[PDB]
């Protein structure tokens, strides 16, 4: 299976550096141009940089020229982006992306930009890494309607993104709404994750939320009840 | 450089409608155009390359056309799961268009309104969060006010909204009232307005 696994994203002061990496597998890495593409929160896709199979040609968007350096190590099937003098505009999700085959000039049997890495987050900020507090949203008379109750978890005061939330270790997906994070004036993120379930199941089932905030090495399970 | 533009920037349309999204290049790029679908929280997915070639295993309701300067992506019969932002891209120097965000039109559906007071656990550390939940409504537009002992609030609440549900095309919405433990020792009410409710609705609790 054809894959691009990214790493090296994280939190860095304005003016400082980070190196992204991307490990390729399931295809002949040596034969392909490779690219970086980014997406700032709630905005569009922006092509950032590309590099030929043998590194003999390299391209940059005007907004990164002189600050970013793309490179590759074909012996290690790896693509890198060295980012220096990081600023606000560079805060984004960064995608590793598979380009054109060297041999197929016209793309008569090959298509470019078909395989994307999962993304890695770059946060540019002087603020501190902080784990979330995880509070229950308890089901009650005031969170019920006919045959359904709503319950949840409040995941408050973390920096930077992201945080993930599951219910009962993935065994409960149906009826889950995990809300997008919002920035609180204080400069920290917060979100809720809720789920609606049969009201009669409150007696038979246990509902636990699994919160993971990798940047702070915080894992928390919270059981939530009437 | 080559500038890519798209129109309209957003559109809403019913299940079964024919939708047409337009992409434009500042200068001629022949058939060197690609189209991407991005669902929120997921990586972009290539739908069309070389203006009209369908990428493998992409449903046949998607089609592309154009050569030169003007391009279209057509969804012949829109489905609930086609909710996304669609980006064109010039296939020579890799630059993207700004995207068209497609929403699914469906029948009006009034929200279910639930309220949650602060947890005991939280209260302990001197902060209180009241959460009001609007569940499974359409359309996305809504109004939530906070009242405390009848006093209407300002600036001390933040809202968040989910993406369209891919089965039933509804939205849900959280409003979170933030107050100190101090201030919270002082009947808390979430009031909601929406096209589906004949008149506004208020969920509240005491203490």
């Amino acid at each position: 299976e054809v894959q691009l696994v990214e790493s090296g994203g994280g939190l860095v002061q304005p003016g400082r550096s980070l190196r992204l990496s991307c490990a390729a597998s399931g295809f002949t890495f040596n034969d392909y141009a490779m690219h970086w593409v980014r997406q700032a929160p709630g905005k569009g896709l922006e092509w950032v940089s590309g590099i030929s199979w043998d590194s003999s040609s390299i391209g940059y968007a005007d907004s990164v020229k002189g600050r970013f350096t793309i490179s590759r190590d074909n012996a290690k099937n790896s693509l890198y982006l060295q980012m220096n003098s990081l600023r606000a505009e560079d805060m984004a999700l960064y995608y590793c992306v598979k380009g054109r085959d060297y041999y197929d000039s016209g793309g008569y049997f090959t298509v470019a930009f078909d395989i994307w890495g999962q993304g890695t987050m770059v946060t540019v900020s002087s603020a501190s890494t902080k784990g979330p507090s995880v509070f229950p949203l308890a089901p009650s008379s005031k969170s019920t309607s006919g045959g359904t109750a709503a319950l949840g978890c409040l995941v408050k005061d973390y920096f930077p993104e992201p945080v993930t939330v599951s219910w009962n270790s993935g065994a409960l997906t149906s009826g889950v709404h995990t809300f997008p994070a919002v920035l609180q004036s204080s400069g920290l993120y917060s979100l809720s994750s809720v789920v609606t379930v049969p009201s009669s199941s409150l007696g038979t089932q246990t509902y636990i939320c699994n919160v993971n905030h990798k940047p702070s090495n915080t894992k928390v399970d919270k059981k939530v009840e009437p | 450089d080559i500038q890519m533009t798209q129109s309209p920037s957003t559109l809403s349309a019913s299940v079964g409608d024919r939708v047409t999204i337009t992409c434009r290049a500042s200068q001629s790029i022949s058939r060197w155009l690609a189209w991407y679908q991005q669902k929120p929280g997921k990586v972009p997915k290539l739908l069309i390359y070389k203006a009209s070639s369908l990428e493998s295993g992409v449903p046949s309701r998607f089609s592309g056309s154009g050569s030169g300067t003007e391009f279209t992506l057509t969804i012949s019969s829109l489905q609930p799961d086609d909710f996304a932002t669609y980006y064109c891209q010039q296939y020579n120097s890799y630059s993207f268009g700004p995207g068209t965000k497609v929403d699914i039109k469906r029948t009006v559906a009034a929200p279910s309104v639930f309220i949650f007071p602060p947890s005991d656990e939280q209260l302990k550390s001197g902060t209180a969060s009241v959460v009001c939940l609007l569940n499974n409504f359409y359309p996305r537009e809504a109004k939530v006010q906070w009242k405390v002992d009848n006093a209407l609030q300002s600036g001390n609440s933040q809202e968040s909204v989910t993406e369209q549900d891919s089965k039933d095309s509804t939205y849900s919405l959280s409003s979170t009232l933030t107050l100190s433990k101090a201030d919270y020792e002082k009947v808390y009410a979430c009031e909601v307005t929406h096209q589906g409710l004949s008149s506004p609705v208020t969920k509240s609790f005491n203490r």
